């Protein structure tokens, strides 16, 4: 039983004002629902489809095509560490090992208290300051395996 | 254009891409993602050829033949070593994740992926890693889903969304986890979802009704038949094994139903395999139902008919032309009655008169897709003539086709065409009592009663041509919509007007004829399409006869002491109480039928007739084209006690035994000659198919493939001695593999498509002159009439607007593709798909009666009170109650009738 | 820029109306391909499109569409402000103008500098990135990212 809030619907319609086709606001509508709720539940696909006037299959295909639209529940904070080539040269693997040691989870999983979800991501465009991670909206650079426990404690 | 493939020069069409041009020349290029009806996208990367810049060139470049135009002076190579290596590599990449599933997969022996794996020459596996795995979904009762076998060729999404207009099937996921299916478990909502089993080159989408009793393609006995579930007349290949109808495949007809059927025709065949069907003639003596063979039944029926003073015959639009004519010959021309009611017959004859006397060219089903504006009046096309609705969708996308052609974009580059024509589409204006399934693409929809839709049509015809009768009492908003429709239709180069007899109103057909005449008077290239109800409704209209009410009057008055009912249940065209009383008053009722109907409880004699799978005959579809359907199998081959003959054979033998006291069964060509000799209107049915003496270099046409198996064991449980091969004296086909089914054979009737190396439905490419075009030697079927030199006059009978009277309820017809056709509800797979029997109520009327959604209300029609649950219909106009036509207890004759004492029970 | 008259309607009184929007993506690398960029802008799955037709003829929503990088549109104002003759005389090479170059990965100064075309890769590594780090010996290099 999913319903769209008034703020979500107003933001979606304001995004629909920017384009000559209402279909072009599907990614931003999914991102609005994700920002308000953490992830995009199953009923949100049909709600966004009904608001936008496009089929629910198109909304589901868009939501499952893009990696940063979550169709599965996540924790209250999303750690996204870079596993691309320059951070592999700069040694992201120690960062990933420290994250797995502290959080006691594998990448793609959520902690038992729902606090952190660990995810690998593509290159963040911060390769000169690698290795890089991005917690919910802040990108942290110059990472060391000893700074991970201190850095993770500031995200309650 | 001039192309050079492997050093050999060919002349092709320059507007075609290289793949379809080379496949039309007989050259073999493997392909997955391309379809002739869907265009080229360049997805599967299988069709790679090597193109050279000029005549002298050794390097070349691997190009995509489906994405490359066959321009003049092209130089390509198929058998180049690099091209062959890359095509084998593409097959190998597809086979890295493919499950080891061919023995337990329903596409085995019919699989395009199997054919192209073998044809590229890939048989050695060096991949040693894991294969990706997908969970499956429940797609309903008709389509079985197995996503492991997918090759991500995108044919399903392209067909179902871009072509068929469906909204519930899509592609999800990412890099190599792409999932093709519905967003959640549920039935596929489209009326053309059954074509996925032929569109999918793998076994992801499979025929589940076929999968229940599965047999491979080489084990089938095929025949070229006509679908018997509505009036469109789509060409089908019924395939049989072990004495039961196993599958309906799409048989290619480049004029009617080229690659696609609808779900009613593809999954509604299950009434043939019903176990309560009559297999022997049965005579009712007191309370006993004794069983006769054919000769004693003929002798007894002839004796009783000879003692009678007047025998009348009630035909049906279910039966073929030959069966109706044989009944007419048995009972006499003046004693022959068509099985439909007076109003249904009047609407049918008016639609026939408009078609063959209105001077406006009625198009074929393929020709519908080239019209520039479509006006559907009164008819719910998606639920009655669904393939016409699909062709209307293609005609609507014609505007995007024209917009892309104006920018010099090739017609096979479907993605560029859809990108250029974003949402611009040809005008579609649909009128109905409620919303239709064409409303997502319609330029406008009119939800109004049939009188108001007729008035809208008359007003459109008057605004187009001032000599047409005018309509007074039009609201300014409705007048604005009327002039929008008129401005859209007048600016169209090829307008098309679609109506039919399913609206239950003569005035809707008259208004559509007026619109077509007004568009013809302005010099437009107007076409008109009329949708009939049953498979041979046009044939029964052309042959003609009295109505069912006159036959019931003759039975009630005692002037007729013998009634012969041919392939009719008599309850869809008249009230059940009146039919039961008239049949009980008749001292002889004789029912010639292949389905156990309710009028056999009072029938003195029952003849076990044959269905379309066990009979030969001719049917006339909605466009007036005569089409022959052939017998699939001998019902007496397995059960030797089964005496089930053709209806025309039964009635001709009865006529012979009544006249000369001797039994002569017939040959089919004798009945065809009798029809074309006595009825000059049906004289064109002779050219529908060649006679039984037609041969291809001296040999007959094979019904079953050459690798048909089990010949010495499939009947061994009955007797170890192999029986005689069944003889087909009626037609040119043989009930064996000892025949001709060559793609180059000079014939038009193709029972099934198979070429060496092409075991899938892609062998139809080998069976066509050009791929996606017509058959090589023309399509089967001949139009019975040409367009008239002169048209009709304007119909001045403009009805008044609908007035909701107190205490009465106008019955608005609601049609369903699963449930309205008579024979399709008998198929047990349809009961999971047919909707629950409802009654549609307007919110104001439901609030006036104090009934919510779902509560039961009881109404009395013809002194018979039945109860139905209420569904709230927003688009239904007040004063109307909506009834599902053709369901159990609700005859289709109830459309437009008034309903009394509709009250909550 | 909108509140100061550089954007919106009637920019600098010339009557040219231009509206600028920012469309944040949803994390997929293929979206940088310009036809897949158009498909993602239209709210579809970011599958690319077959060319021809190019986006300049029928691109976003079937209209003429030009897709250009950030750095190209950042090079444009200097060309329009200082002229063509200045921009053609920055470097004596076939590729005109300046490019943002830079070395990354276990070097002394991993960063990003603006250099004229024709600058050799050893100068970017040694004179700008400071060479390789202590205890590390140079083995290989990729000139233009992960796809080179
Ligand atoms: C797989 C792929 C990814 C690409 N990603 C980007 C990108 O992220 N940013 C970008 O500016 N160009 C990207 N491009 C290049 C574009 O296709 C296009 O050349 C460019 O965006 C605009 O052209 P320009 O160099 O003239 O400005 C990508 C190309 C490909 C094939
Ligand atoms: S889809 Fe084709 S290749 Fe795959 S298991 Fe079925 S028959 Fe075999
Ligand atoms: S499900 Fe079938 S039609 Fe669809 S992409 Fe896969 S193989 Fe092609
Ligand atoms: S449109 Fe009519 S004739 Fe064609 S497949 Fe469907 S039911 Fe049969
Ligand atoms: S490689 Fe990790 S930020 Fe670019
Ligand atoms: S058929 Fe040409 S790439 Fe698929
Ligand atoms: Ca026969």
């Amino acid at each position: 039983a999913f319903e769209l809030s008034a703020a979500e619907r107003e933001a979606i319609e304001h995004e629909m004002h920017h384009y000559e086709d209402p279909r072009a606001a599907s990614i931003e509508a999914l991102k609005i629902v994700q920002k308000q709720r953490g992830w995009v539940p199953d009923g949100a696909i049909h709600a966004i489809a009904d608001v936008l006037g496009i089929p629910a299959s198109d909304v589901e295909g868009v939501a499952t095509f893009y990696s940063q639209i979550f169709r599965q529940p996540v924790g209250r904070h999303v750690i996204r560490y870079c596993d691309s080539v320059v951070c592999h040269i700069n040694g992201y693997q120690g960062i990933q090992a420290a994250l797995e040691k502290k959080l006691n989870i594998k990448p793609g999983q959520t902690t038992f208290d729902g606090r952190f979800t660990l995810l690998p991501t593509c290159c963040l465009g911060n390769c000169d300051k690698g290795p890089n991670m991005m917690i919910d909206e802040d990108t942290h650079a110059h990472l060391t395996p000893e700074a991970i426990p201190e850095l993770l404690e500031r995200y309650k | 254009a001039t192309i050079h493939v492997d050093g050999k020069e060919y002349e092709v069409n320059g507007a075609d891409n290289l793949l379809e041009a080379c496949l039309s020349l007989g050259l073999d290029i493997p392909y997955f993602c391309w379809h002739p009806a869907l265009g080229s996208v360049g997805a599967c990367r299988q069709c790679a050829v090597k193109q050279y810049q000029n005549a002298e060139d050794t390097r070349g470049r691997l190009v995509m033949s489906c994405m490359t135009p066959a321009s003049d002076g092209t130089f390509i190579s198929i058998d180049d070593e690099e091209a062959k290596q890359f095509r084998e590599s593409v097959v190998e990449w597809l086979m890295t994740n493919h499950p080891h599933d061919c023995p337990v997969c329903e596409e085995g022996g019919n699989c395009h992926l199997q054919d192209m794996t073998v044809m590229t020459g890939h048989s050695f596996r060096r991949y040693r890693f894991t294969k990706r795995t997908h969970r499956n979904q429940d797609l309903g009762p008709f389509i079985s889903h197995e996503m492991n076998r997918c090759i991500a060729c995108y044919r399903c999404v392209r067909y179902y969304k871009d072509y068929a207009g469906g909204t519930d099937l899509g592609v999800y996921g990412a890099h190599d986890n792409v999932y093709f299916g519905r967003p959640e478990d549920g039935t596929l909502e489209s009326e053309f979802s059954g074509n996925l089993v032929e569109i999918c080159p793998t076994g992801v989408f499979t025929d589940k009704t076929h999968s229940e009793r599965y047999n491979r393609k080489w084990d089938m006995q095929f025949a070229p038949s006509i679908c018997q579930q509505c009036s469109i007349g789509c060409n089908i290949s019924p395939g049989e094994r072990y004495g039961e109808l196993r599958r309906i495949e799409n048989r290619y007809n480049g004029t009617v139903n080229h690659y696609f059927l609808c779900d009613r025709g593809r999954f509604g065949y299950g009434y043939v395999n019903l176990k309560d069907r009559p297999r022997q003639p049965v005579q009712r003596r007191g309370d006993d139902f004794i069983t006769l063979n054919a000769e004693q039944a003929m002798q007894g029926a002839a004796d009783i008919l000879r003692q009678s003073k007047k025998v009348i015959g009630i035909g049906s639009p279910r039966a073929s032309v030959e069966s109706n004519f044989a009944l007419r010959e048995l009972v006499g021309e003046e004693n022959f009655y068509t099985g439909i009611a007076h109003g249904e017959q009047e609407r049918l004859q008016l639609a026939l008169k408009v078609l063959r006397e209105g001077g406006i060219y009625t198009p074929a089903l393929r020709e519908i897709e080239s019209y520039d504006a479509v006006l559907v009046l009164g008819e719910d096309v998606t639920q009655t003539g669904a393939r016409v609705a699909l062709a209307v969708r293609q005609a609507v996308k014609g505007k995007a086709r024209e917009m892309a052609a104006a920018q010099k974009v090739a017609d096979w580059q479907i993605a560029a065409i859809l990108n250029i024509g974003q949402r611009a589409k040809h005008p579609l204006f649909v009128t109905n009592v409620d919303d239709t399934r064409l409303d997502d693409i319609a330029a406008w929809t009119y939800r109004a009663p049939v009188e108001d839709q007729a008035r809208l049509g008359f007003a459109i015809a008057h605004a187009l041509d001032n000599s047409a009768p005018a309509v007074d009492g039009i609201e300014p908003e409705l007048q604005s919509k009327i002039d929008v429709i008129v401005q859209a239709l007048a600016g169209a180069k090829k307008p098309l007007i679609i109506s039919g007899t399913n609206a239950g109103s003569l005035e809707v057909i008259q208004a559509a004829a007026n619109v077509a005449k007004a568009l013809k008077g302005r010099g437009a290239d107007v076409g008109i399409t009329m949708i009939a109800r049953s498979v041979n409704s046009m044939g029964l209209g052309i042959m003609g006869g009295g109505s069912l009410e006159e036959a019931l009057t003759e039975l009630e008055t005692g002037r007729a002491d013998a009634v012969v009912v041919l392939e009719n249940d008599l309850h869809r065209h008249a009230s059940a109480t009146r039919v039961n009383a008239a049949l009980a008053k008749a001292p002889l009722v004789m029912v010639v039928d292949h389905q156990r109907t309710a009028i056999m409880e009072n029938a003195h004699l029952v003849l076990s007739a044959a269905s379309f799978a066990e009979s030969d005959g001719t049917v006339i579809n909605n466009e007036g084209r005569a089409q022959r359907f052939f017998q699939v199998y001998d019902p007496a081959y397995y059960d030797s006690k089964t005496v089930m003959l053709e209806s025309w054979r039964w009635l001709h033998s009865l006529h012979s035994t009544l006249l000369s006291r001797e039994v002569d069964w017939t040959q089919l060509d004798h009945v065809i000659d009798a029809v074309v000799a006595k009825i000059p209107e049906l004289a064109g049915i002779k050219d529908a198919a060649p006679d039984a003496t037609f041969r291809i270099r001296g040999q007959k046409l094979a019904r079953e493939p050459h690798r048909y198996s089990g010949r010495t064991a499939m009947r061994a449980n009955i007797s170890v001695h192999e029986p005689r091969q069944p003889q087909d004296i009626d037609t040119m086909f043989t009930f064996s593999m000892e025949g001709n089914n060559q793609p180059t054979a000079h014939r038009s009737q193709v029972p099934f498509a198979w070429a060496p190396g092409w075991n899938s439905p892609q062998a139809w490419n080998k069976f066509q002159d050009e791929v996606g075009g017509k058959l090589r030697f023309g399509d089967p079927g001949v139009r019975l009439f040409e367009t008239s030199e002169n048209g009709l006059d304007y119909f001045t009978s403009v009805p008044a607007r609908f007035q909701p009277q107190d205490g009465k309820w106008r019955i608005a017809p609601y049609y369903h593709l699963f449930g309205s056709d008579e024979l399709s509800q008998r198929a047990p797979v349809f009961q999971s798909r047919m909707p629950q029997p409802y009654i549609k109520l307007n919110p104001a009327d439901a609030a006036k009666l104090g009934v919510n959604a779902g509560t039961r209300v009881s109404f009395s029609y013809d002194g018979n009170t039945v109860t139905l649950p209420v569904e709230i219909a927003e688009g239904l106009t007040a004063g109307q109650v909506g009834l599902p036509m053709g369901m159990s207890g609700i005859a289709p004759v109830l459309a437009g009738a008034h309903l009394e004492d509709l009250k909550e029970a | 820029a909108t509140e100061a008259g550089l954007l919106g309607k009637n920019i600098m009184g010339t009557g040219f109306d231009f509206e600028l929007f920012v469309h944040t993506g949803a994390g997929r690398y293929i979206c940088g391909e310009e036809t897949a960029l158009i498909n993602s802008l239209e709210g579809r799955r970011a599958n690319p499109r077959s060319k021809p037709p190019f986006p300049a003829t029928s691109g976003a929503w079937g209209k003429p569409t030009c897709v250009n990088n950030v750095e190209t549109l950042c090079n444009v104002p200097a060309i329009l402000a200082n002229g063509v003759e200045w921009y053609q005389n920055i470097s004596k090479s076939k590729d005109a103008g300046t490019k943002l170059m830079g070395f990354s990965g276990r070097v002394k100064n991993p960063g990003l500098w603006e250099l004229p075309f024709g600058t050799t890769a050893r100068e970017i590594l040694e004179d700008y990135a400071g060479g390789m780090r202590d205890g590390l010996k140079f083995k290989a290099w990729q000139p233009g990212g992960a796809g080179t």
